[PDB]
């Protein structure tokens, strides 16, 4: 029924409108059926204690564009209906640990373009009903703990961009993860190690962060992955078969980067030919060589099959022995994959479990058993054709 | 060149010496006339719900025309600075969603400075920045702004730096102001400055060199003289080339401010411009006549029609109306 003279009010009291107007306080007046609150381009500094305690069917809290530097602990007391908390554009220096607390409705929170300094241990745990969260533009930010994103198992979306940060970040406890935006920040280039755990992440953006280039089985972990964004970046090239253990992959975005187009750039030209349709996500166009610059992607140029340097010679060993099969190719680029006489092909990519495939190619063995007796193969792939070397192992 | 006439002494008699004249370079914005096609572009009637630049699921603010807090106007374009203008978001799809903002004057004016547009959500991926001289009658193109160059406009992307003294009326197409994770993330500018820096100087104390080419090539004169401005707006802020369809609410086009400085043609006669009847216009002086001093005044026919010239520098020469013969 009350009704503030500063602020706009609408009929029934649902939708209570406080913008453009100057206010240095949180107005007081404010209705219980109010189920949005809109404090849009104010002079707000501190949101004192039970400042909302009456409303609790308020839903969407809007204190975006405010001088807002300092928040109480019983501040959001009494919101339990709570779902969207709007916080961008504003003067907060750390994140407010007793405020974010007795929240269960809450899915939605924006925290950009704040001056925060150092996300903490424990960050957000209070609040674990969270599924997007949005943390980005911090451009005084100097820290990241480790348990910063702990207890959030039900965030699906997350905005880390503009924060200028070197390293991807421990995004382990976000296991509900879809959605990973680390767009506009100094990440120099992507390892293999990076990424892991974040199974169920199907969008990654990795627009203009810097990267000059990425090192194979770098997106291998990332098996749910349905969409890759690697706009404005400083790629030159890609290692031979990087989407192929991405199985659910449909839309990758490679443009506004210095693509050096040779014979080691057929198999990107051919997945824009097949696997991608009619409607095509990027518009990449090469740099180098001068006569070729600023076309677009997509075998008319000399090309060559892969060459081995080494083949796997025939060696005699007895059980217990380390053993290795050299199989060392003429470019890093090429992807070597094994196959055992049981069957069963063995990449780099898989994990180093006693029987395993290292950079150079060679297939090291830690202990010599019975079984592993018989005729070994290996496949040498490039972008333009595949190539194989027969080997015999004797077991003594 | 402030002055017009001086009173001046000399050895046989006492009359005025003339002098090159010019007037105040002020926010020109305070005087135009905007124009919008389609009309109904400006979202209000009835309501609709848009999506901020932060985040694709921050849909929670909404456009009303009726509440004066939730209006947005095209007079907020020009607004002294932040308040910003709005248009509807393309819920006709695939139709794709033009904008043309015409600046009328109906008066040749002069730009002293770079034509800055603060947008408040996004910059658009496919944008003409236009002019005319014969009063909206034809339009010419003054720069092209788009996300791929070859493909949106078939055009190689260059840049104003990259331009030289000999290639100033040069037409070029950007790609500057297209990715949206930059500082001035929102601003797009027409580099005139920059392309007055060519003559002058990077510092811009050299004013000779510049002035000097002024005065001799006259296509260079009409390079920054502009009767009316367009913005041609083709597609909005989408970042990505696949378009989301379900939520068509995230793309549209918001203006912050315009920022169009320079001084109206006088063809060096005038000091003081008069807006009479919603019109700017100048208070011809030397013995001058017209709405740009392009006239002699009859009786004044001696010698013919001759603008003036900033050279020498301070008292450049004024080359007015000297009477008929008899
Ligand atoms: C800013 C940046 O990454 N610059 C690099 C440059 O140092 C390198 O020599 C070149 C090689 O192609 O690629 C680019
Ligand atoms: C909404 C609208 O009228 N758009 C048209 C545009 O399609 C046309 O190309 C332009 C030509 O000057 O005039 C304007
Ligand atoms: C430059 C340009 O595109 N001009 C077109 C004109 O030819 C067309 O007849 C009109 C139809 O509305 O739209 C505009
Ligand atoms: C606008 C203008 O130039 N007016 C002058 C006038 O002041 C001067 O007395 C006269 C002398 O012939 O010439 C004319
Ligand atoms: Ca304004």
């Amino acid at each position: 029924q009350t009704c503030p003279s500063v602020c706009s009010c609408s009929n029934q009291f649902s939708k209570v409108i406080c913008v453009r107007k100057n206010l240095r306080e949180v107005p007081d007046g404010i209705s219980t059926n109010t189920r949005l609150l809109n404090l849009h381009e104010n002079q707000i500094q501190i949101i004192k204690v039970n400042s909302f305690k009456h409303l609790r069917h308020l839903e969407i809290l809007q204190l975006s564009r405010n001088h807002i530097r300092t928040i109480e602990i019983g501040a959001f007391n009494g919101l339990a209906n709570l779902n969207t908390l709007e916080l961008f554009d504003n003067r907060l220096t750390t994140i407010p640990n007793g405020a974010f607390v007795y929240l269960s409705k809450l899915k939605e929170l924006w925290l950009r373009n704040n001056p925060i300094e150092s996300i903490p241990s424990y960050a957000f745990n209070r609040i674990p009903s969270l599924r997007r969260l949005d943390l980005g533009e911090l451009k005084r930010l100097s820290y990241i703990s480790e348990g910063a994103f702990e207890g959030l198992s039900n965030l699906r979306y997350l905005n880390l961009a503009m924060c200028n940060l070197r390293e991807i970040p421990n995004l382990t406890p976000l296991i509900k993860l879809d959605e990973l935006d680390l767009s506009g920040n100094h990440l120099s280039a992507i390892r293999p190690g990076s990424f892991q755990g974040l199974m169920h992440l199907q969008k990654l953006w990795m627009i203009q962060s810097q990267i000059q280039v990425i090192e194979r089985n770098a997106f291998d972990n990332l098996q749910s992955l349905v969409e890759i964004n690697l706009a404005h970046n400083n790629l030159t090239l890609l290692p031979h078969d990087l989407f192929t253990p991405l199985h659910h992959l449909e839309r990758i975005h490679l443009h506004h980067n210095p693509w050096n187009c040779n014979c080691d750039i057929l198999w990107l030209s051919w997945w824009i030919k097949d696997m991608a349709p009619s409607n095509t996500a990027c518009c990449a166009r090469c740099n180098t060589p001068p006569n070729l610059k600023g076309r677009y992607i997509g075998n008319y140029f000399t090309c060559y099959a892969p060459v081995i340097v080494e083949p796997p010679a025939d060696l005699n060993v007895t059980e217990g022995m380390a053993a290795e099969l050299k199989c060392r190719a003429s470019t890093s680029l090429t992807s070597v994959s094994w196959i055992t006489p049981n069957g069963t092909v063995m990449t780099h990519g898989a994990y180093k479990v006693r029987i395993a495939v290292l950079s150079d190619g060679t297939l090291n063995f830690t202990n010599v058993t019975v079984q592993d007796t018989g005729m070994y193969t290996c496949m040498v792939s490039n972008s333009v054709g595949n190539t194989t070397a027969s080997a015999t192992l004797n077991v003594t | 060149y402030d002055l017009c006439k001086t009173q001046i002494y000399t050895e046989e008699g006492k009359v005025w010496d003339y002098m090159a004249c010019q007037p105040e370079s002020t926010d020109m914005t305070k005087y135009l006339k905007v124009k919008l096609d389609p009309p109904d572009i400006t979202c209000g009637d009835p309501p609709e719900t848009f999506c901020a630049m932060g985040n694709p699921y921050m849909c929670n603010n909404e456009c009303d025309a009726s509440t004066p807090e939730l209006a947005h106007p095209p007079e907020l374009m020009f607004d002294f600075e932040s308040t910003f203008w709005q248009s509807a978001t393309w819920k006709e799809y695939p139709k794709p969603l033009q904008v043309n903002i015409t600046l009328s004057w109906s008066k040749t004016i002069e730009l002293t400075d770079n034509i800055v547009i603060t947008f408040e959500s996004g910059r658009p991926d496919q944008m003409i920045l236009e002019k005319s001289l014969d009063y909206g009658r034809t339009w010419q193109p003054y720069q092209y702004y788009a996300t791929d160059c070859l493909d949106a406009f078939h055009m190689d992307p260059k840049s104003v730096k990259d331009l030289s003294q000999h290639t100033v009326l040069e037409i070029i197409c950007t790609e500057e102001y297209s990715t949206g994770y930059t500082t001035n993330s929102k601003i797009i500018h027409f580099e005139i400055k920059d392309r007055f820096a060519f003559f002058a100087g990077p510092r811009l104390r050299n004013m000779a060199s510049l002035y000097g080419q002024l005065d001799t090539t006259k296509k260079l004169r009409d390079f920054f003289t502009v009767t009316d401005l367009r913005i041609r707006l083709l597609r909005p802020a989408v970042g990505e080339i696949f378009v989301d369809e379900l939520h068509l609410a995230r793309y549209f086009y918001a203006i912050s401010d315009i920022k169009v400085r320079g001084r109206c043609k006088c063809n060096l006669h005038a000091t003081v411009c008069v807006y009479d009847n919603s019109k700017l216009t100048c208070e011809c002086e030397h013995n001058t006549t017209g709405p740009d001093c392009g006239k002699c005044k009859k009786n004044y026919q001696g010698r013919p029609w001759s603008p003036g010239s900033y050279l020498p520098i301070p008292k450049g020469a004024a080359n007015a109306c000297i009477p008929s013969i008899s």
